[PDB]
């Protein structure tokens, strides 16, 4: 029940000092209950009657939930915790199955009885002092002081997993075949022995632990081959997700809409095409938890296109450090990209998606890059290496673009994989003006308050126009201006603008943006033979806005 | 009394609590390096294992020593620095000689090895703790913390400063014209001797340090020259102004003069005395673009005129030691990059250009990691302090690959910028 483990010396924050809160309501039936657990506790050395002298108290509560055959002691260390130094956080993350090695037999041990076995820094004890109120006659209550890690204390999970790891270390050495992993109240053991030999090692480990005062159990209500790990359905040579539940309903609300998406994503680790752009878009309403939201058309279709997918159970394989890691990416459309990492072209290792939630204007190639990146990170975290990539884009494309782009990117090793769609450059602005082409001097202001604007051009030819627009902005007009010139120009044109805005947006060659206007522009750009853009300062350059502005 | 010293009491700024920076995850290759490298330090007593009561944590990587046989443990004490050395930039500042930039040649040696003799104040250690990660979170990190002034923490130099000067002094004597600047892990020696002498004077120094405890690895090669370039040899008396070139053209076209008007147009707030109007007047017309057109009244006058106030640097361009230095970098393509190191907008303390080579061998994220270590060092020399880089790269990409070509023992401060506009044209 208690081990001869060295203790992690502990301290209370800088200036502070132990807590002095109390609680004194005595229900006989419980003061007994506690003094009960307490006597069987002290007996087991886990606590100690303390003589009135400097102690600091803490709340004592008695509990019995459902199926109560016994009671349960419970102290509230909230006020103590708020006074103890911080510790080294562990378990921030969980190993992800897609990178687990195929092991044969397995066994999860129960180590909850745990923290009550590890010692408490001899000196930090005085603070743990709690007091069970005895005679209501306001008599010197039977007072104790913890000797092992208290159930709620701050430094407990920490000082525990610590002590643990230290106890496994030796056993881990003389048994390099026996892989262990601990997570809180548990201690999972996986090996390549046959269920017999395996239940041997388990016994040794079991004994080993016990010598260290850490007592473990032999049976309880659990299960076998599948394993229920945090959300993963774990099988000996395959893993996959515990059956998910996409609920259908009448009125949906944010709280629900979120809980849906979240469930949806989780499935993505392995369900090939899971899509989510639409169902998420419906949460622009960054507010109401109960504000019922209409599953407006676009969403529904998606959700269902997902129901058909979960509809057919699929699982995954493990990591073979011997074989190669690969990654393929396929574009889906609305800025969504799917991928799956594997070693063998058939069943998967893990899959994933990448959506561009970065605003308004983007590019397929770029996105492709962003995807790749996302994955390389994950791969490093999971496998600790960098998959060879398989991507729907040809060097004469990629290379050309990283050659143009003002930012610097860097894709790792990649092999082209011809399969629709296909990342490419739907157009290219000409670098030098066009000899012979009509020069359109576009422009177009807007009234910031009246919201009334104009957009027009004037060509070298002396071909003019102005088109009335309402409910628009300096930006909207400025583009509409570039959309106009484009419209009214021939298969070749030299366009001149004043907005660094309009310009930039066109230069990146956005494959798309839902901003139909930009699109309208984008498409005209594709239909043209040759285009040339030019930027010239606003309030003091050319001499063409004015003659149209004076009109506006 | 431990053979080398007795701890120098360290105290971080009040209201300041130790670092708690997360550990980037790494490659298995890299973990194993560190795992070995640390089991060594561990043995040599250099470092120990820590418990759960050490909530502190500074990052670590593994880099290629000098494109060598084995690895190097590179700690990113960037946080612990801000939290300490800033008041050890005071309580123990290491004075920066404004003439070294003048020397004809500056060699850079790595003294990072001496520190490991000096034991770190018994109480500050807890802060220099770092953690080697694990793949797929299967195992709790490994936790080591220092016991000797560690390399990288801008506090070792300050502590060791004492003992340095002493070791140096009897060479700074026989050699009173040579300047020796200590900056963290490295020594920067300057001299106006013909190289051949210099190089020798350096090794003449290298052995002086050596026969006095300190060990400098800087032995790049021997008699056999596999076209491998000798030690770090900068030449700061050539650290002059970069070229902002307008083009003298055979023929001028609406477009050419169009753009030209732009460049000049914004140089406007670098030098508030540039006039375009005389040029901007020939474009007030809505003429074709391929069309060729000539001068205006004082056009030619204004071209060669502003061509001038341009070749003559600015004003109010003095260095503010109280402020921070800032380096902006922009891709030029085909291996070329450019940079400015200002403190406030358009008052550039300096600018330059970096260029690697041609295709087959280099990628962007190498040029940038080098253009960076280049600009850092010019900066260390000139102002005795590294700048904060406004990098034109996607945060995560950089975050992923910078180590991949990083050779410097120190790490600057950086942030990313998704927009470098009209600036590329200009420079
Ligand atoms: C992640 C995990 C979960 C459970 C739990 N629960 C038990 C153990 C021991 C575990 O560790 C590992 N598991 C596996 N594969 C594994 C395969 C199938 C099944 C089943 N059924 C369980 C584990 N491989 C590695 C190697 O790296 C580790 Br480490
Ligand atoms: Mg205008």
């Amino acid at each position: 029940p208690i081990s001869p483990i060295e203790t992690v010396p502990v301290k209370l924050k800088p200036g502070m000092d132990g807590p002095k809160v109390k609680q004194w309501p005595l229900t006989e039936e419980k003061i007994k209950a506690l003094v009960e657990i307490c006597t069987e506790m002290e007996k087991e050395g886990k606590i100690s009657k303390i003589g009135p002298e400097n102690p600091y108290n803490t709340p004592v509560f008695a509990i019995k939930k459902k199926d109560s055959t016994k009671w349960r002691k419970l102290v509230d260390f909230r006020e103590l915790n708020k006074r103890t130094q911080d510790f080294w956080e562990v378990q921030l993350g969980i190993p992800h199955p897609a990178g687990l090695k195929k092991k044969k037999s397995v066994t999860v041990l129960d180590v909850g009885d745990a923290y009550f076995s590890v010692p408490l820094d001899e000196d930090f004890r005085k603070y743990t002092a709690f007091t069970i109120p005895s005679i209501n006659n306001e008599t010197p209550g039977i007072r104790y002081q913890y000797n092992v890690l208290p159930q709620g204390w701050k430094g407990s999970p920490a000082i525990f997993q610590s002590s643990m790891t230290k106890i496994l270390e030796p056993f881990k050495k003389q048994n390099p075949d026996i892989v262990i992993y601990q997570y809180m109240d548990d201690l999972y053991v996986g090996s390549d022995l046959e269920i017999g030999q395996h239940r041997t090692k388990i016994e040794e480990l079991r004994q080993h632990l016990l010598r260290w005062g850490l007592t473990t159990p032999d049976k309880k209500h659990q299960k076998e081959p599948p394993f229920l790990w945090m959300g993963y359905e774990l099988h000996p040579d395959k893993w996959t997700v515990q059956p998910i539940v996409l609920p259908e309903k009448d009125s949906w609300t944010v709280n629900d809409i979120q809980k849906l998406v979240g469930k949806l994503n989780w499935a993505s680790q392995i369900y090939p095409g899971i899509k989510v752009r639409q169902l998420s878009k419906l949460l622009r309403g960054t507010k109401a938890l109960t504000e019922v939201i209409p599953l407006t058309e676009e969403a529904e279709l998606e959700l269902a296109e997902n129901r058909e997918i979960l509809k057919e159970p699929v699982h995954g394989v493990y990591y073979d450090p011997s074989k190669d890691l690969i990654a393929e990416i396929q574009k889906q459309g609305q800025g969504q990209w799917t991928y799956q990492i594997y070693q063998e072209p058939f069943k998967n290792l893990k899959t994933g998606k990448y959506a561009r939630m970065r605003g308004a204007h983007t590019n397929d190639v770029k996105q492709l890059t962003e995807a790749v990146q996302k994955i390389t990170t994950e791969s490093i975290v999971i496998w600790g290496k960098t998959p060879k990539f398989k991507l729907p884009i040809q060097k004469e494309t990629w290379e050309t673009w990283w050659t143009e782009y003002w930012q610097a990117t860097w894709i790792p090793e990649w092999e082209f994989v011809n399969t629709p769609p296909l990342v490419k450059l739907w157009y290219q602005l000409e670098k030098e003006p066009i000899v012979g082409a009509e020069t359109f001097y576009v422009d177009g202001a807007a009234n910031r308050e009246t919201k009334l604007g104009k957009a027009g051009y004037v060509t070298n030819k002396g071909r003019q126009k102005v088109v009335p627009l309402t409910n628009t902005t300096n930006q909207k007009t400025e583009l509409q201006a570039i959309y106009l010139a484009l419209q009214d120009s021939g298969l070749e044109v030299n366009i001149v603008t004043d907005s660094q805005y309009a310009l930039g947006i066109i230069q990146a060659q956005p494959d798309k943006s839902e901003s139909e206007l930009v699109n309208q522009i984008i498409e005209q750009l594709i239909k043209k033979e040759k285009v040339y853009l030019a930027w010239v300062p606003a309030h003091k350059g050319i001499g063409g806005n004015e003659q149209v502005d004076k009109l506006v | 009394p431990i053979s080398p010293i007795e701890t120098v009491p360290v105290k971080l700024k009040p209201g300041m609590d130790g670092p708690k920076v997360k550990q980037w995850p790494l490659t298995e290759e890299k973990i194993k390096a560190l795992v070995e490298i640390c089991t060594e330090m561990e043995k040599e007593g250099k470092i120990s294992k820590i418990g759960p009561e050490n909530p502190y944590n500074t990052p670590v990587f593994a880099i290629k020593k000098k494109d060598s046989t084995k690895w190097r443990k590179l700690v990113d004490f960037r946080e612990l620095n801000k939290r300490t050395q800033d008041f050890w930039e005071v309580q123990l500042g290491i004075p920066h000689p404004a003439g070294l930039k003048k020397k004809k040649s500056v060699t850079v040696l790595d003294v990072g090895d001496a520190y490991f003799s000096v034991p770190l104040d018994e109480d500050f250690r807890k802060y220099t703790a770092f953690t080697i990660p694990s793949i797929n979170n299967e195992t709790p990190g490994i936790r080591y913390q220092y016991n000797v002034l560690p390399q990288g923490w801008k506090g070792s130099p300050a502590i060791f400063q004492s003992s340095m000067t002493k070791i140096l002094e009897p060479f700074k004597k026989q050699n009173p014209d040579i300047v020796i600047y200590q900056y963290m892990d490295d020594l920067y020696v300057g001299s106006d001797l013909e190289i051949g002498q210099h190089r020798t004077k350096i090794e003449e120094l290298r052995q002086h340090l050596l026969r006095w405890g300190l060990t400098t690895p800087d032995k790049k090669h021997q008699k056999e020259p596999p076209f491998l370039w000798m030690g770090y040899e900068l030449h700061p008396d050539k650290w002059t102004v970069q070229p902002i070139v307008l083009p003298e053209k055979d023929s001028w076209t609406v477009n050419d003069i169009q753009k030209l008007v732009g460049k000049l147009n914004w140089a406007s707030q670098i030098y508030p005395g540039i006039k375009v109007r005389q040029l901007s007047k020939l474009l007030r017309g809505t003429k074709a673009l391929t069309e060729v057109i000539p001068l205006t009244e004082e056009a030619e006058l204004e071209l060669a005129e502003n061509r001038e106030i341009l070749k003559e640097p600015v004003h109010g361009v003095y260095y503010d030691p109280s402020k921070d230095l800032i380096a902006e970098i922009q891709k030029q393509g085909q291996g070329q990059w450019t940079y400015q190191i200002y403190q406030e907008p358009f008052k550039n303390l300096k600018t330059g250009k970096y260029a690697r080579m041609r295709g087959a061998h280099t990628n962007d994220v190498k040029q940038l990691t080098e253009a960076v270590q280049k600009i850092t060092t010019e900066s260390i020399v000139i102002w005795g302090k590294t700048p904060k880089f406004k990098l034109p790269i996607q945060k995560e990409t950089w975050e992923t690959w910078w180590t991949e070509y990083w050779q410097a023992t120190w790490i600057p401060e950086w942030e990313f910028v998704n927009t470098p506009p009209l600036v590329k044209l200009w420079y």
